[PDB]
């Protein structure tokens, strides 16, 4: 799997590590007592939307239909 | 040498050397500490998942 895109977000456990994702080629494994990395090793930023309830959609369809 | 100024310099060295034999040994304590810290750094940073 490719090396995850550099992400400076990390979470310390014992002492501050000052993790720099640009200081190493391959990301070192996360030791329990040292660091936890950010979620989504392989993730992108998108925009999504919730799907409104079906009965609420039918009331909107009936309003537009009665409107036109 | 009959010169007191000349011997004065050779006597300062002997008095310095007298102490350097003692103080120079504290570098041994520096090694024991540095060597002891490197082991703690390897154990404290050893892998656990
Ligand atoms: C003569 C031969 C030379 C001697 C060799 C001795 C060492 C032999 C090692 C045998 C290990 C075989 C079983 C290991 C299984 C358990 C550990 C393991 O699975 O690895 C966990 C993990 C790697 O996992 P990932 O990198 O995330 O890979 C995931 C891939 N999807 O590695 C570890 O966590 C290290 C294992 C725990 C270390 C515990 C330290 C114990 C201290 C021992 C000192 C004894 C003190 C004596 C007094």
């Amino acid at each position: 799997a490719p090396n995850p895109y550099p992400n400076g977000i990390h979470f310390d456990r014992v002492f501050p590590t000052h993790y720099d994702p640009l200081a190493e080629t391959n990301r070192t494994k996360a030791n329990l007592q040292l660091i936890k990395y950010a979620p989504g090793n392989y993730s992108t930023l998108v925009v999504t939307s919730e799907k409104l309830p079906r009965p609420c959609i039918r009331t909107i369809q009936n309003y537009r239909r009665c409107q036109m | 040498y009959i010169s007191s100024v000349a011997e004065m310099m050779f006597d300062y060295t002997a008095c310095l050397v007298f102490y350097i034999r003692i103080l120079a040994q504290w570098i041994r304590v520096v090694l024991m500490v540095v060597t002891f810290i490197s082991l703690s750094h390897y154990v404290s940073d050893f892998d656990i998942t």
